């Protein structure tokens, strides 16, 4: 067996498994980009009501759903590797799990100029001049990557304070510390 | 022996009571307009702490 | 009051790695996130709890938490501390009760240490050890007289429940004030006591018992309840060996003692099948023996380029209705290096401890005993093992002579209990009987004698036991004197 | 040449993937990082790229993404005659402390069995000095030896006597191999072998070589020990024309330790919970040692039964791999009598009429006749008296009890324990005292003359001191 | 053949009752003789 | 449900069009203790006698909808994932 390409980011399960086919298969003849794009507009095609009842009824041949999905991929538009992957999926009737498998291909996509996910919480809504100044440090702390995705997020619960998270790193600095004061009773 | 160990039962409880109220009382001075002007004071106060922190790569 | 204020006068944050959970149900949390984590490597979760990493998997790592779980909840934070499990260790643990990972639980206050120790270490090979030589003494008659005991060595006590496993091991703890009360330094001994699966009230009255006779100078208790999490049960010998491995590397001696060992196997058994692994026989895990065998390797004896120091193991084991051929006994049996059988049978017929001496064995060879005691044991020997071969039928020039001194010398290995002898008062004891100066009384008086002899021995004749104690073997002058001192107390005796 | 990661540590077992070769299997693998040294050993080929390991030591501190070299070839380990006198590992490293091994040939653990037209049919005895074995069931020079036996019976006190009887008068060299078993044994032997000589610090004159491998040890590492051991006896059988001498201690270990990780690789259990690949691991191993044509190894064995059951699949399939079987029994030895061997559940090969003669035959079949109807005879006391009998059966119990005695012998590696001075008895002799026994020459004297002596001639001599001190 | 059969020497191999019973009695019938025996050979030896 | 032959290698190679028989030949997938699943050999019969790369037999007893397991007439030492595997026409005979 040939040796194939490695995504970065590495998920498992059957969607895991398709999806590292798809991104082996696409990074071979260098059409990442399209596939993504066509991949969006089967998600954007597969969501009438019409043709997922013909997809999520189990009483009809395996054969008859085979032809339908063929012609619908031969007269929509594009003829990529895409129409061997739906016809692979149909033959072994793993259709139900479609949107798994392009969700994962998208967040397999991002990870390869990947964005570096992070998240601020806070008590009370920040002005967005410190918000901006926020970024311009987070930034800094980046470094070599890309831009990073800010999740603000207003969590009334802490008394006060601010809790970062940067990837896996992770500092906290709220009213935690209470507990900290709370263990001179201890010792 | 007796006058002794009674003693210090007071001791002991007379501290766990101060422990409470100190705690209880500090939930309940922290008040909202407190919580703004502090957590201001600390937005000042963890951006630089940030950077102290992304000063050591 | 300026107390608390000193205490909360005297705060850094950094980061730190992070996994969020999947999942969590009956004390096990599989956790999506964490990378560079080592094997068997200790976490800690948001609230205050901490764990252990065992299964690492592709897609999650699972793990055990040490105490309660009704806190944990999906999506929380776990981060990771970077260093494999470990305890406290010292001097500084004697005289206090503390719970498996080292926490008190006493009401006296904080554990002064300088030290940490890993609890899963290797026991040492074959160069650095040696042979034993000295001596463990106990205070029972029928122990260190037919069964002796070396220093470095492993001994079973195997038995039903209600038989007397607990006391034999309390009397042996409280026999060795007499050592720890003196001036050298190489006659000493510490001892650990380790609990588990037991209730609170029984460890409590346990340690009771032992403050009031002046032992707890010198002792360390670790419990782990029947209410504890099973990971506490499961860690708790080994936490206690590695306090006990601190004193053997120093040039000192120590004592180690397991309760129940049939409870950790429970425990170790529902820990492994909450993480999906296929059972076994009775669905024990399949390396049930490998988890006693890495525990007791570790008791050796040190030669003198190691310091000389020692460590010796007493391990204890129930079974259902007297069945010793069972899976977890087999096991444990072909480990050790020797056994004590307890019986009910010999218990209802007034023979207390209920020690069976056909079936005890110990693999010595008394190469590690006094002197004196030699002498009037190897002759007790021969007596009770052709007692035992005739007088059992469910003329007057063998067979009722044999059973007249038989009979004799079984009474006299009867004790009580909470009081240990010295070695030369049991020496005397056993000299009396040995030599047919008691076969002419009634064998229902026996102890009545022993007794009152002993007190008058004890207070009338201080100076001979010295004599004994001193040399470490009889002596000519000294038998002619026994012999006066016996027949005048029996001839003024008869009340 | 290749290069892998780490990607599962669950117990003792390892998963590996490789992106550029696929080593075959039963290939070793380092493990880079570590300040000491970690072996792995491939086991399957689970597709994907990937294969499932077995560790030979302790997995704690791994890491998911860890690097894994290939070394491109099973375990080999030192060999030669620069060996003798040295303690090593499973793995082939010194644990005595004397610096390192300098030989010029490498081996490796993993072999095939001689065929068919290699093989030997020769027979003779060998005279080992303990008057049961060499009356009820001769060993034979290249032949293979078992000692069965419960826990707590004395298998170990005698492989040190064959060692002490046999091995020093012996031209050859000798390997011992130490499976599971406790340290504290392992110092002791090693001690012992210095005083007597056999082992030199000094000198170039050694005659025996350690391997070592005990309880405290993952099952990985217990599993191989065998394999290593007997690899260092194969060199010195064929790359030199010289007799060899083997002795293993609790070859039951190498089983136990196979069924500890069976169902972490995936199988379904076979009966009383052993592994489904029982019989076929146990000949694999079993089939090299024999003596070829080339040269000669004689094996002794000890063999451990749990729970006196003899019934067992571990003891059960290993009767077929011997040629003489001695089976201790725990009934005997509360008797006092020792070593306890049951007379009536031994068997040797040898023991033809026209191997060892029609004299030596027909005394221990009358032997065995008569200790046989001493059984039969026990029912009839336990309801009627023992005075009720008739007198030919009285006289048939005397002589029975007499026999059952002159069983028992002092041996020299224990006389810690009985307080005696040991005793070896040649053929002749041991022929002799029972003939006489048998023929009624001795119905005049007590049973107590009998017990614990060596030759016929120390019975009378013991029954006159005992007269004279009564 | 499908049922239980019994041997020679089965009443010793339980060791109830029966079997310690019938052990005491040859005990002392061959503790008996042995004084006998003694009594006759110091006789012989000393009157030769 | 995971199939046997739902394997990334295999799905691939579907994907990227595509010289291969997959009627009298095959490819291994797993090798472990004596047992190898084995994908393609669609006219293999069963009770049959099979050929593989180094010179070893095989003998084929289960027959799934995606693979075939052999037993193996040796050590398997000498077999590893990506052999060829081919027919030989016959069942077991002895002279
Ligand atoms: N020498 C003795 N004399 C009198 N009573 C004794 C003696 N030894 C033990 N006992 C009594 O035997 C009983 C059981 O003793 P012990 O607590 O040691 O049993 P155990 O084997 O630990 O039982 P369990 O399985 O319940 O823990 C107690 O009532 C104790 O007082
Ligand atoms: N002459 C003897 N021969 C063999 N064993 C004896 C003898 N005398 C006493 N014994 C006892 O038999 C026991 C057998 O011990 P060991 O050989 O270690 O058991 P195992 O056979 O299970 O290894 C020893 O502990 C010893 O006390
Ligand atoms: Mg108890
Ligand atoms: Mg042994």
């Amino acid at each position: 067996f040939a040796k194939l390409v490695r995504p970065p980011v590495q998920i498992y399960g059957i969607e895991g498994r398709y999806a590292t086919a798809l991104y082996s298969a696409a990074s071979k003849q260098n059409k990442l980009e399209q596939v993504e794009k066509e991949l969006l507009r089967v998600a954007q095609i597969l969501k009438e009501p019409k043709v997922a009842a013909s997809i999520m009824n189990p009483y009809v041949k395996r054969s008859i759903k085979v032809k339908s999905l063929s012609d619908m991929t031969a007269k929509e538009k594009f003829s990529p590797l895409t129409s061997n992957l739906i016809n692979l999926l149909a033959e072994n009737g793993r259709l139900s799990s479609t949107p798994g498998v392009i969700s994962a291909f998208s967040t397999m996509m991002s990870v390869h100029r990947g964005e570096v996910p992070c998240s601020v919480t806070t008590a009370s809504p920040l002005d967005e001049a410190t918000l901006t100044e926020l970024k311009t440090v987070l930034k800094s702390f980046l470094s070599k990557g890309q831009i990073l995705k800010l999740e603000v997020k207003v969590d009334p619960s802490i008394m006060g304070g601010m809790i970062v998270r940067i990837g896996e790193k992770y500092v906290d600095m709220s009213a935690k510390t209470k507990i900290q004061k709370l263990s001179r009773a201890m010792r | 022996d007796y006058h002794i160990s009674v003693q210090n039962m007071m001791r002991q409880k007379e501290q766990e009571h101060m422990i409470r109220w100190v705690e209880k009382h500090v939930v309940q001075s922290i008040s909202a307009q407190q919580e703004k002007e502090t957590i201001a004071k600390c937005i000042a106060d963890l951006k630089l702490l940030a950077k102290k922190a992304q000063a050591q790569p | 009051s300026s107390i608390l204020e000193e205490r909360i006068l005297g705060t850094s944050v950094d980061l730190e790695e992070t996994g969020r959970v999947l999942s969590i149900g009956d004390g096990i949390a599989r956790v999506h996130g964490l990378r560079n984590v080592q094997a068997e490597e200790m976490v800690e979760f948001s609230s205050g709890l901490k764990g252990m990493s065992l299964n690492l998997e592709p897609d999650n790592v699972g793990v055990v938490v040490f105490g309660n779980d009704k806190l944990i909840k999906e999506g929380d934070i776990v981060k990771r501390t970077g260093a494999i499990v470990d305890v406290p260790v010292g001097e500084e643990l004697l005289g206090r009760v503390v719970d498996a990972l080292g926490n008190a639980i006493d009401g006296k206050g904080p554990i002064g240490s300088k030290t940490r120790r890993r609890v899963g270490l290797k026991a040492p090979g074959i160069i650095p050890r040696i042979s034993v030589r000295e001596p463990m003494q106990t205070g029972i008659k029928a122990v260190d007289s037919l069964v002796p005991i070396g220093r470095g060595q492993r001994e079973l006590i195997i038995g039903d429940r209600q038989t007397g496993k607990t006391s034999i091991a309390i009397d042996t703890i409280i026999n060795q004030k007499r050592f720890n009360d003196g001036t050298d330094e190489k006659k000493k001994l510490y001892c650990i006591y380790v609990a588990i699966g037991q209730k609170r009230s029984t460890v409590a009255q346990l340690v009771k018992r032992l403050t009031d006779a002046d032992a707890m100078k010198y002792t360390i208790v670790v419990s782990a309840t029947a209410s504890d999490a099973a990971p506490l049960q499961y860690l708790a010998p080994y936490s206690g060996c590695s306090m006990g491995e601190y004193f053997r590397d120093n040039g000192k001696h120590a004592l180690i003692i397991y309760d129940d060992l049939s409870k950790q196997a429970v425990a170790y058994r529902q820990m492994s099948l909450l993480l999906r692994r296929p059972p076994g026989r009775e669905a024990y895990p399949g390396d049930v023996f490998y988890l006693h065998s890495r525990l007791l390797e570790r008791a050796a004896k040190m030669n003198d380029a190691f310091g000389g120091g020692s460590l010796t193991a007493l391990p204890v084991i129930e079974t259902q209705a007297g069945d010793v051929s069972a899976y977890i006994p087999t096991n444990v049996i072909s480990i050790t290096d020797g056994q004590i059988f307890l019986e009910t049978e010999l218990f209802y017929k007034g023979i207390r401890p209920a020690i069976n001496v056909g079936l005890s064995v110990s693999r010595v060879g008394s190469a590690a005993q006094t002197r004196a005691m030699k002498q009037v044991a190897g002759t007790m020997k021969l007596e009770l093992a052709q007692y035992r071969e005739v007088a059992a039928f469910a003329l007057d020039a063998a067979t009722q002579q044999l059973l007249s001194r038989g009979v004799r010398l079984t009474e006299l290995l009867k004790q009580g209990q909470y009081a240990p002898m010295a070695i030369e008062e049991q020496v005397a004891v056993i000299y009396a009987g040995v030599r047919g100066y008691l076969d002419k009384l009634e064998p229902s008086k026996i102890t009545k004698f022993e007794n009152a002899f002993l007190s008058h021995v004890i207070s009338q004749h201080q100076a001979l036991l010295g004599k004994i104690r001193a040399d470490g073997k009889i002596s000519e002058e000294t038998d002619a004197k026994l012999k006066e001192i016996v027949t005048n107390f029996l001839a003024g005796f008869e009340a | 040449a290749a290069t892998g990661r780490i990607v599962a540590v669950i117990g003792a077992v390892v998963d590996v993937q490789f992106d550029e070769g696929l080593p075959p299997i039963l290939n070793a693998l380092e493990v880079q990082g570590r300040e000491t040294r970690l072996v792995l050993e491939v086991a399957q080929h689970l597709g994907e790229s990937t294969v499932r390991t077995i560790a030979m030591d302790g997995t704690e501190g791994l890491v998911r993404g860890q690097k894994v070299l290939d070394s491109g070839a099973p375990i080999k380990i030192p060999v030669g005659p620069e060996t003798l006198g040295r303690i090593m590992n499973v793995i082939g490293e010194p644990i005595d402390e004397r610096g390192p091994i300098k030989t010029k040939q490498f081996a490796a653990i993993h072999a095939e069995a001689p065929e068919f037209m290699e093989m030997s049919v020769e027979q003779e005895i060998l005279v080992t000095g303990i008057k049961v074995v060499d009356l009820l069931a001769p060993y034979a020079k290249g032949g293979k030896i078992g000692l069965f036996g419960g826990a707590g019976v004395g298998k170990t006190v005698l492989i040190m006597e064959l060692i002490n009887n046999v091995a020093k008068a012996h031209g050859g060299y000798s390997v011992f191999a130490g499976v599971g078993e406790r340290t504290r044994e392992g110092n002791d032997l090693y001690h012992e072998m210095i005083e007597s000589g056999v082992i030199n610090l000094k000198d170039a004159t050694s005659k025996v070589a350690l391997v070592y491998g005990q309880m405290n040890e993952p099952p990985g590492a217990r599993a191989r020990v065998a394999l290593t051991g007997l690899t260092v006896a194969e060199y010195f059988r064929d790359q030199e024309g010289q007799d060899v001498l083997l002795f293993i201690d609790n070859i039951f270990r190498f089983t136990q330790a196979g069924s500890e990780v069976s169902a972490l690789l995936g199988r379904i259990p076979s009966a009383v919970g052993y592994q489904p690949t029982l019989a076929t691991d146990m000949g694999t191993m079993q089939e090299r040692i024999t003596t070829t044509k080339k040269g000669s190894i004689t094996s002794v064995q000890a063999i451990y039964v749990p729970a006196d059951d003899l019934t067992d699949p571990a003891p059960a399939t290993t009767f077929a791999h011997l040629d003489a079987t001695t089976v201790l029994s725990r009934a005997i030895a509360e008797l006092g009598i020792y070593p306890a061997v049951d007379p009536l559940d031994s068997t040797s090969r040898i023991m033809d009429p026209n191997i060892v003669g029609s004299e030596h035959y027909d005394v221990a079949r009358g032997v065995q006749k008569i200790l046989q109807d001493y059984k039969s005879l026990q029912d009839i006391i336990a309801i009627l008296g023992m005075d009720e009998l008739s007198e030919e059966d009285k006289l048939t119990v005397s002589r029975a009890r007499k026999i059952q005695r002159f069983l028992s012998q002092p041996f020299q590696v224990a006389e810690v324990f009985t307080g005696h001075l040991g005793k070896l008895v040649p053929l002749k002799e041991t022929i002799k005292g029972f003939q006489q026994i048998l023929a009624g020459e001795y119905d005049h004297l007590p049973e107590q003359a009998f017990y614990m002596v060596g030759p016929i001639e120390e019975a009378v001599a013991k029954a006159d001191k005992l007269a004279e001190e009564h | 053949p499908e049922g239980v059969r019994s041997g020679a020497g089965a009443v010793r191999d339980a060791g109830g009752a029966f079997g310690k019973k019938e052990q005491a009695d040859e005990e002392r019938y061959f503790r008996a003789r042995a004084r006998e025996q003694l009594a006759a050979l110091k006789k012989h030896h000393e009157n030769e | 449900k995971t199939g046997t032959a739902e394997v990334s290698s295999i799905l691939e190679e579907r994907i990227l069009g595509a010289s291969v028989d997959l009627e009298e030949t095959g490819r291994v997938l797993s090798i472990g203790d004596g047992i190898a699943r084995v994908h393609g050999l669609r006219n293999v019969q069963a009770e049959e006698m099979v050929e593989f790369s180094s010179g070893l037999k095989g003998m084929s007893l289960n027959l799934e909808p995606d693979n075939v397991g052999v037993v193996v007439f040796g050590n398997d030492k000498l077999i590893k994932e990506g052999d060829i595997v081919k027919r030989t026409g016959a069942i077991v005979d002895v002279p």
